[PDB]
């Protein structure tokens, strides 16, 4: 399931480790493809029952947070990496099924 | 090869071409009949709080100035990838000239490489940019820009400091050939706070714009008048929708500005010159979805619609007239905008899951054998004495 | 404040179910009142929908021609009634709804058992008159539909029961300005005014199809998602993506030849191959010195 | 869904496009109410661009005839009303002929305000005999259909020359669908397509009024 998280738990997550790939959905109640884009997160946690953990952040209440992590708009994806070397990866706007599992698979 | 440029004159759009990707959203106040709504409650979908974005990318514009039988290119770059190929054939499909589009190899449409910190607060940093914010000067089609009468550009090419010399290159070269430049603000989300950030990033390209374009909740925030009026209040008192004295904007106003657009939505638009200052009355009950709620279609929706008016009657900028005309042409190009994309997304009940609006106005039976509206058998009937 | 007002100049209310309104628009154009007025009654007349009931069931009845005991009205009596009872209702889907009474006494519409998304407008219809101490029960069904159609009940949706327009000149031929009058009546299912509003949405959504993209324009919620599926499919597979698919764009033609190609609504690289080198010569600035070098950037594709 | 498509176009010459549509599929009744409204939108609610007067300047003694020109003043009067143009404009420009003497005036003699534009430039205007200036001023308008020595032009507003519609009904037991066709001739100052795309936002424009509310 796709939780809803606060900063300070999205720190506590991302400071922490963990053994699968980490997506973290930055979103507001007031935007449109936001709500599309959940539709796509919840097939894509199906999918991945285990094998990815998939969160979402709320702008409004954490625009500081939203600030920090450049997201420059919504809909915006976080794609983190269990491994600490390598970088996470932005993505903006409304993009395909297919993109998300090339970018967990090939770089995450 | 002037004697080649047909009719209208080109719009070059310049910027990033996204999909479904919203800027900012803020608190705002649209005309409605509120006895309707009481009424139409249980069928009409209605946001718990009115919140509306500015508009969308440079690349929605070009698609929504084509429809209106203008004639736009894009100006940016896109990814050899899928993705930024899709985009490139959306465009085209939408009739915008993508000869000044760079297709690169090397970058990546829609992903960015950033570089989390892990130390204290979180932080971003980012490292490899992606393709569309890449676009370098070399790479800039001159003859766009010849052929072109409009240059049009947001400020989120205004965000990355590679992209921003990029677009006042672009800009400079196009005052050179002698076209008009118009600026629509659309703040970004991270320019909403630090209006003194805001107005050191913006005052260059500020100054170099013929035409500004923003909304009422902009306007309010660079000229530092905090909001004061209601939100999400049933009715539609004057002080909501409030047309402000010229000295109010004179502190934005420049040597070279000839109009100010402000923008309500499809409900009022303002325009600002040197000599005249006005508003125009518009309607914004138009059919919306959960899709559809932050209005985005109506604001790329209006500003097409200015720039199919200015670009036609280029010696009339500064008639009061035609001033009035264009404001009420762009609020019937926004609110045709969006009305036709709720009826495109739909409703909900890559996985997405549509309904249309026949189906969302359409209620269950209410025949639980259980429940009060159907025939019971005779042992519970409590017949109602008259 | 608006140059081209509208408002209600006369509301009447002569019945429970009989509704009348007047409304003024000026100023129009010459020509445009007439274009309003035809396409408001067609609306007006045809294109709103009401509720009403569908048919019932009864209990103990052999036929609808046959009397009950205790009812002074016969079987085909209880019909009748319950086909001129007026309803109101937003949303689609057969509802059902309930008559469940024990007499003596009348029978009216306030005595029907509705489920809560439809609502009655005239307490006071008559349904039946009990006069014996005797239990009734009648099923019934309830439909929102447009135009007109246990036991049918012959339903004729439309509430909107007569309009009117007239169309008077504003004055002096400054531009031939013109004064619209609309005139509308209804059942109390919904006011004028409401007629009026429902009109001109359902109107809007009879001519805003022509401003969709016309049909075939994307390749088949979201119109650029199936391409880019078509692309993955392609990845694999390797096979290349069709001429039709590749727009001249994407050719590094010179300025010139490209306003040439566009000018004639050639788009796409299928559409120049189609093109024979005579048709290019005949289209104005393109001549036999710009074919080689169109060739051979089609030669080097 | 709703849908329409482009099932005949036709380009008999410059100033004669055919353009036949469809939309399906419709609901009993609905058809007919679009082509009226359509139909009407199309004759009288598209602007079109017409040559509305005509001023020769050079004082030509305000005869019936021109010492140099074949036609009579007349039928110049005649050939300008049958020029097509489009264009954009707002209010009311003026053009002008200039021609230095013998050989065939046409519309391609015609010095044009910004946004005007000749759809047929081989379109005649006068024979010229002698060597003689001409120097014709010509008033330019845009107008709806249904809206000092310069002679009047009566000109006709009508892009489209002529629009029908027809429908067809199908079934298939109790269900019903009907499906509308409309015909669209133009006279090359715009194309079909583009004129029924116009049609409609000028009919959907006369009735968004209706949905507008006032501050308070």
């Amino acid at each position: 399931l796709v939780r809803k998280l606060s900063a300070q738990e999205l720190q506590d997550l991302v400071k922490g480790e963990r053994k699968v790939p980490l997506i973290v959905d930055f979103y507001a109640t007031w935007c449109g493809p936001c709500i599309l884009m959940a539709q796509e997160l919840e097939m894509l946690a199906v999918e991945y029952e285990s094998n990815a953990m998939i969160v979402k952040v709320d702008t409004d209440d954490e625009y500081e947070f939203a600030r920090d992590m450049q997201v420059r708009g919504l809909p915006t994806l976080f794609f983190i990496s269990p491994d600490p070397s390598k970088d996470a990866i932005r993505t903006e706007g409304l993009i395909p099924l297919q993109m998300m599992r090339d970018i967990i698979d090939n770089d995450m | 090869i002037s004697h080649t440029y047909g009719w209208p004159p080109l719009v070059c759009c310049f910027g990033s071409a996204q999909h479904a990707f919203v800027p900012s959203g803020r608190p705002a106040n649209r005309l409605l009949d509120y006895e309707r709504q009481e009424r139409m409650k249980d069928a009409v979908w209605a946001p718990e709080k009115y919140i509306r974005a500015p508009g969308g990318c440079a690349g929605g514009v070009a698609i929504a100035l084509a429809s209106l039988g203008g004639k736009a290119a894009f100006m940016g770059k896109l990814g050899d990838d899928d993705f930024g190929q899709a985009m490139l054939y959306y465009l085209n499909v939408c009739q915008v000239q993508t000869r000044s589009v760079k297709i690169d190899s090397k970058r990546v449409t829609a992903c960015s490489t950033m570089k989390i910190s892990k130390r204290g607060r979180l932080k971003s940093t980012c490292v490899k940019p992606c393709a569309e914010d890449s676009l370098s000067k070399s790479e800039i089609n001159v003859d766009v820009l010849k052929e072109a009468k409009m240059f049009y550009f947001t400020t989120h090419s205004l965000l990355d400091k590679k992209m921003m010399s990029t677009t006042l290159q672009a800009i400079k070269i196009s005052k050179q050939l002698g076209n008009v430049i118009f600026y629509d603000l659309n703040l970004p989300l991270p320019l909403w706070q630090s209006l003194e950030e805001t107005k050191s990033l913006i005052q260059e390209v500020w100054d170099l714009a013929d035409v500004i374009e923003v909304t009422k909740q902009e306007l309010e925030f660079l000229c530092g008048i905090e909001p004061t009026e209601e939100f999400d209040t049933k009715n539609n008192d004057s002080s909501k929708f409030v047309h402000y004295e010229p000295e109010t904007v004179e502190p934005l106003w420049h040597e070279n500005l000839k109009i100010l657009f402000v923008t309500n939505g499809t409900s009022k638009i303002h325009y600002y010159t040197k000599e005249h200052n006005g508003a125009v009355l518009g309607m914004e009950d138009v059919p919306i979805t959960p899709f559809t709620r932050d209005m985005s279609a109506s604001g790329d929706g209006i500003v097409a619609g200015l720039i199919r008016m200015l670009t036609v009657q280029p010696d009339l900028m500064n008639d009061k007239g035609y001033l009035e005309r264009t404001a009420r042409y762009a609020i019937e190009c926004g609110v045709v905008d969006q009305w036709l994309l709720a009826q495109t997304r739909g409703y909900p009940p890559n996985g997405i899951r549509s309904i249309t609006e026949r189906e969302y106005r359409t209620s269950k039976p209410y025949d639980e054998p259980d429940g009060p509206y159907v025939m019971k058998p005779v042992e519970e009937r409590e017949y109602r004495k008259l | 404040t608006r140059t081209l007002q509208w408002k209600c100049v006369e509301s009447r209310r002569d019945s429970k179910r009989l509704y009348y309104g007047r409304f003024i628009l000026s100023p129009l154009m010459k020509g445009q009142a007439d274009t309003i007025g035809i396409a408001m009654r067609r609306a007006l007349l045809g294109e709103i929908e009401g509720t009403c009931i569908t048919r019932a069931k009864f209990e103990n009845i052999p036929h609808d021609y046959s009397n009950i005991v205790g009812i002074q009205e016969s079987v085909h009596e209880i019909l009748m009634n319950l086909n001129e009872i007026v309803l109101k209702s937003n949303l689609y889907g057969t509802r059902n709804a309930l008559i469940c009474v024990q007499g003596p006494g009348y029978i009216t519409a306030r005595d029907i058992i509705l489920p809560p998304s439809v609502e009655i407008v005239d307490n006071t219809q008559h349904i039946a008159t009990l006069t014996e101490p005797i239990n009734l029960c009648i099923g019934l069904k309830i439909e929102r539909n447009r135009g007109y159609s246990s036991y049918p009940i012959d339903a004729v949706f439309m509430p909107v029961q007569n309009a009117n327009h007239s169309i008077h000149s504003y004055g002096n031929g400054n531009e031939k300005q013109e004064i619209l009058f609309i005139e509308i009546w209804t059942n109390g299912s919904l006011t004028p005014k409401e007629a009026l509003h429902e009109a001109s949405r359902n109107l809007i959504n009879l001519f805003i199809p022509f401003l969709h993209v016309e049909e075939e324009t994307f390749y088949l919620t979201l119109p650029l998602f199936p391409f880019h599926n078509k692309l993955v499919n392609l990845r694999q597979k390797k096979k290349e993506l069709a001429f039709q698919y590749i727009f001249i764009d994407q050719l590094e033609l010179p300025p010139r030849i490209y306003n040439c190609l566009k000018k004639s609504n050639i788009h796409t690289l299928l559409d120049l191959l189609n093109n024979s080198q005579e048709d290019l010569i005949k289209m104005e600035h393109f001549h036999i010195e710009d074919v080689k070098k169109l060739l051979d950037i089609l030669e080097k594709k």
